[PDB]
Parts: C-alpha cells; structure tokens; sequence
C-alpha cells in the first residue's frame, strides 16, 4: 500500500451522525433530569420562606 | 382526641395522631402501633415532610379536622399546656420536652389540629418546639429552629 491508514479511516459520515447523535441522546436526557432536580429544590426551599 | 401511641419493648417512645382521612407517624420512632387495624397499613417512607398513609376503611375517618389557614398568634390549645406563637412556637416551662414525647398534635379553640411536634428537647430557660404546619396556602412546611435535637 503506498497510502497509511489511520484511526478514522473507516468513519463515514452517515456513520458519523449516528454516534453524535446517541451520544447526545444521553446528554439530552441527564441534562434534563439534573435541571429539574434542582427546580423542586428550588420551589422546596421557597415554600417555606 | 384520639391518638394511639407507639410501643417499643413496654415503653412509650411516641405517638401517632389521626387527621381526616390519613394516619401520622414520626420517621424518628421505632415501634409498633397499639391499634391493630393501624398495623395492617401500608405506611411508607417520605422526606421531612412526613408523608404517610390513611388506608383505613370508611367507618371511623375524619376524626379531627386539620387546621386551615388565616392564622392568628392567639391562644392555642395543647396536651400538656397552652402555645400563643403563629410564626414560632411557644417557649413551654419544663416538664413538657423530655423523651419520647413526639407526635404528640397541636390544637386550636374549636379542636382543630394545627401543628405536629417534632423535637426541641431544651434550649435553655425558653424552649422552642420543631413543628410542620402549613405556611400560606396549605403547603405543608417544617419550621426547625437551632439546635433541636429529635424530641
């Protein structure tokens, strides 16, 4: 072979999009628990004063 | 009133009260209630606000009435004394604030129960008492002050 092959030489970008995407599907749905954790904690220290 | 208390090897270490539909239990006790049909209850852990659960059957609920709200600092009613405190709770003399005396329900002049007691074993010549009651709008809220031990 006269080229070299590296790490991301099979990567496409259909196959691409799909690791981007379960990556973000997983940082949607933490990110989206974690504000509301701290939205009632917010309504529970403000309930009491 | 009726409030059953809580035994634990012969002795009393506290009491549950009865409200209009659920039953009231302290987290901070350990025993079980002298009434049998209370055993057979389902009640399950919860946070500071003390959530349990009224599962008993249609023959005896609304046995007192919880307090609503517009709430004057006047004269309240209590079992070993009197309270006059809204925002706090009153400085009670000695005698009352020793152990296992928790659960123990708070009432007003028409024998409507206001506040649950929770702990302020002694905090000098003036005692204050760690209730749960409702703020404003009925939201049940746990007024704590400093240094309250579980009483």
């Amino acid at each position: 072979a006269q080229h070299t092959e590296s790490f991301t030489s099979a990567i496409s970008a259909t196959a691409w999009s799909w690791i981007k995407v379960l990556v973000g599907g997983t940082s949607a749905f933490i990110v989206l628990g974690l504000i509301a954790t701290a939205v009632v904690a917010l309504v529970l220290f403000f309930h009491r004063h | 009133d009726k409030t059953f208390p809580i035994m634990l090897n012969g002795q009393v270490n506290g009491y549950a009260c009865v409200v209009g539909g659920r039953v009231f239990k302290p987290l901070h006790v350990e025993g079980r209630i002298d009434n049998e049909q209370l055993a057979a209850i389902k009640l399950k852990k919860a946070s500071i606000y003390d959530l349990e659960y009224g599962d008993v059957p249609q023959c005896m609920k609304s046995d007192t009435l919880q307090y609503t709200s517009d709430k004057p600092p006047g004269f309240y009613n209590w079992h070993h004394g009197a309270v006059q405190y809204e925002n706090n709770r009153f400085t009670v003399p000695r005698g009352v604030g020793g152990k296992g005396d928790s659960g123990r329900p708070i009432l007003d002049n028409k024998g409507r129960v206001v506040a649950i007691v929770l702990g302020g074993v002694n905090e000098g010549s003036r005692t204050a008492l760690s209730v749960v009651t409702w703020n404003q709008k009925g939201v049940t809220v746990k007024d704590t002050p400093e240094g309250s031990e579980p009483w």
